[PDB]
């Protein structure tokens, strides 16, 4: 509604409820199964958990909320499944911060800084 | 202080021309800086070009680039009769430079499950000689040692390492270009006709085109053909290399190697952490008979037309699952499977369970024809792999929110500002900010409309389309000119530090427990060869994302 800037939290519990469907998240610190278990959860469930976890505002509505997720579809959190579903990446896991892998550009998030020597490339400066 | 002059380099002129003055001289760099900057040149065109070597200094270099595969020449002459060379450049000659440390890090990984020995010390010596000599026999080298117990040993990991690739023969293939290559072969096909023939034009066009694209598929795999292995049993060992072939190292089966590292490291961030090991066996496996990251058929000209790129997807899409290596089943993969891996023993059956998983994820990963055969496609996940490690390097380097909109604009594709912000959930000056910061690289286009007559600003909405190739190749060269900045600041400190590396040469041969000298700069040497070593850390960390766009 014009966008007040609650709104970045309450897809947060989304995001994490979307989750919770996957696998038991206490194995990140790592089960997984065969495709017969489901580990998405439809739009046509979330919708009345988040009337289950109720927030004051005043609609509470679906059909928006299926484009709700779509900004986590685009921001990479949650991939679609089964042309109606959606279910939570692999990649989206990992913001909870061993032998480090040889440069993977997909770890963006642990890649440190440098105190200010002479020989780094920026992405700017074939400007 | 700013480097604004190597600002307006072409970048890949001011790449070629640094991966041979470091390596070799700031002569061969003097002439491939011509070749890049005039295409093709003969002897006489040269010399009158350069200005500041004569006639035979340049045929001193020209006769040890190509030593070095850097020159990809022609031998032809005029109607008149003349035999002009028009020595070209070739890149593959020059990535071998650049990918040099690479090289010899990946076979001595492949080379470590063959043997439990110091081979890894010992087929990294003989790749270092064959690149630095580019084209060499083999008892050349077999001439150097003298202990049989060694010699025996590297001339049977010569003709093992070449039977699984990585090096073949010289030719002239290699050292003539494709699209000329091409053109000659194609008019082989074009006066073998009778003459006066009644076939009309067009299918007398198609009637040299199609003869010769099998002949050109013809050529390119002779040296992929084995016949350089054919020395069997003169006394013993059943097979060794042929001796009197000139022994080069290929790319092509690095590259295609080097591929198949990218798409393992896809998967570790999609489709679980163990069944990924699952997927590196499994293309481990099926890999040297897989078809090459670039077709040179495709550089041969043959786009003119819409139907030969369509001709081109048929023969694309026909490999990848209508090969003979390239179509495996959950079976074959325990067979190479080592231990430890540890799936809760290992069976088929709980390896077609996660063999399954690499089906069912949004990326291609390995689809299947039958339910036990799976396979890799590559028309159709090398096209979506470019794309998803280009939304992640704007992601990290232009906040996770221009990953957003570089998506939205990817699936609406015609999408608009007043559709933007109903399609994200940012405030709308953060969105014009971050669009803003945005056109400024070619990861979109804007999309005008001329609602008046003449196509004027004031009143008109803008569209925002996301094209493939603008946004790619601009970033296959943001990269380009970065790799190659990051060796001319490398180059540049190493040459301003001479008379250091000078006294670091010749003093302390060995006596480099007190270097003969002061503490006052060994110091300042260590802050030397630190960033020597950490210029080429970034090297290999930057390659790796240079490497996609290629493919």
């Amino acid at each position: 509604e014009l966008d007040i800037e609650f709104i970045n939290s309450l897809l947060t519990i989304v995001w994490r409820f979307i989750s919770e469907n996957t696998f038991p998240n206490g194995f990140k610190n790592n089960v997984f199964y065969a495709p017969n278990v489901k580990n998405y959860s439809t739009t046509q469930e979330i919708l009345e958990f988040i009337t289950a976890a109720q927030v004051a505002n005043v609609e509470l509505t679906p059909s928006n909320i299926r484009s709700l997720c779509e900004v986590l579809v685009y921001d990479d959190k949650l991939e679609k499944v089964t042309h109606d579903c959606y279910r939570v990446t692999l990649e989206s896991i990992l913001q909870m911060n061993k032998a480090l892998e040889d440069e993977e550009e997909f770890s963006i998030f642990n890649y440190f800084k440098m105190f200010p020597a002479s020989k780094h490339d920026k992405e700017v400066v074939y400007f | 202080i700013s480097s604004l002059e190597q600002r307006t380099l072409n970048p890949d002129l001011f790449l070629y021309k640094e991966l041979v003055k470091a390596h070799l001289g700031e002569r061969a760099a003097s002439v491939i800086g011509m070749l890049v900057a005039l295409g093709r040149l003969s002897v006489r065109e040269l010399v009158e070009k350069i200005d500041g070597m004569d006639v035979d200094s340049v045929k001193t270099t020209l006769v040890s680039l190509t030593q070095l595969r850097c020159v990809k020449y022609l031998q032809e002459t005029a109607i008149s009769g003349k035999k002009t060379t028009y020595y070209y450049y070739n890149e593959e000659g020059i990535h071998i430079l650049l990918y040099s440390g690479l090289i010899i890090d990946e076979i001595i990984t492949q080379m470590r499950v063959n043997d439990e020995e110091e081979h890894k010390q010992l087929v990294a010596e003989i790749v270092q000689n064959v690149i630095s000599l580019g084209s060499l026999t083999v008892e050349d080298y077999l001439s150097s040692v003298t202990s049989d117990s060694m010699k025996y040993t590297i001339s049977s990991l010569f003709v093992q390492l070449c039977e699984m690739g990585y090096l073949i023969q010289i030719s002239k293939l290699h050292y003539t270009p494709i699209e000329d290559l091409w053109q000659f072969l194609y008019e082989k096909h074009y006066k073998n006709i009778p003459r006066n023939s009644p076939l009309s034009d067009l299918k007398k066009r198609s009637q040299a085109k199609m003869n010769a694209k099998t002949d050109f598929a013809k050529i390119i795999n002779k040296p992929n053909e084995l016949s350089q292995i054919l020395t069997v049993d003169p006394k013993t060992s059943l097979r060794i290399v042929k001796p009197t072939v000139s022994l080069t190292i290929n790319l092509d089966r690095f590259m295609k190697g080097r591929r198949s590292k990218q798409l393992i490291n896809l998967a570790k961030t999609r489709v679980g952490s163990v069944t990924a090991q699952v997927y590196k066996i499994a293309l481990r496996l099926t890999e040297q008979k897989s078809p090459k990251i670039r077709d040179p058929l495709t550089q041969t000209g043959l786009l003119q037309d819409l139907e030969e790129a369509k001709s081109f997807q048929d023969e694309a899409e026909l490999v990848e699952e209508k090969t003979p290596g390239l179509t495996f089943n959950a079976i074959d993969l325990a067979r190479h499977l080592p231990a430890e891996l540890d799936l809760r023993p290992h069976s088929a059956s709980l390896i077609n369970s996660h063999l399954k998983i690499l089906a069912s994820s949004n990326f291609p990963f390995l689809n299947e024809t039958k339910p036990g055969v799976y396979y890799v496609p590559y028309s159709k996940l090398m096209p979506v792999l470019k794309s998803s490690v280009y939304e992640y390097v704007i992601a990290s380097t232009l906040g996770p929110s221009a990953m957003r909109l570089s998506r939205c604009i990817r699936d609406n594709k015609l999408v608009s500002e007043k559709i933007i912000n109903s399609t994200a959930l940012m405030k709308e000056k953060d969105i014009r900010s971050t669009l803003a910061s945005l056109i400024r690289y070619n990861s979109v286009e804007i999309q005008e409309v001329p609602r008046t007559a003449d196509r004027s600003a004031s009143r008109a909405v803008f569209l925002f389309r996301c094209k493939e190739t603008h946004s790619y190749n601009f970033m296959r060269q943001n990269l380009e000119w970065n790799m190659a900045n990051l060796l001319f600041k490398k180059e540049k400190l190493k040459q301003e530090n001479s008379t250091l590396l000078k006294k670091a040469n010749r003093d302390d041969v060995k006596g480099r427990e007190n270097e003969l000298l002061l503490p006052s700069e060994l110091n300042q040497l260590k802050m030397v060869n630190e960033r020597e070593l950490n210029v080429f850390a970034r090297l290999s960390r930057l390659l790796s994302l240079w490497e996609v766009f290629q493919m």
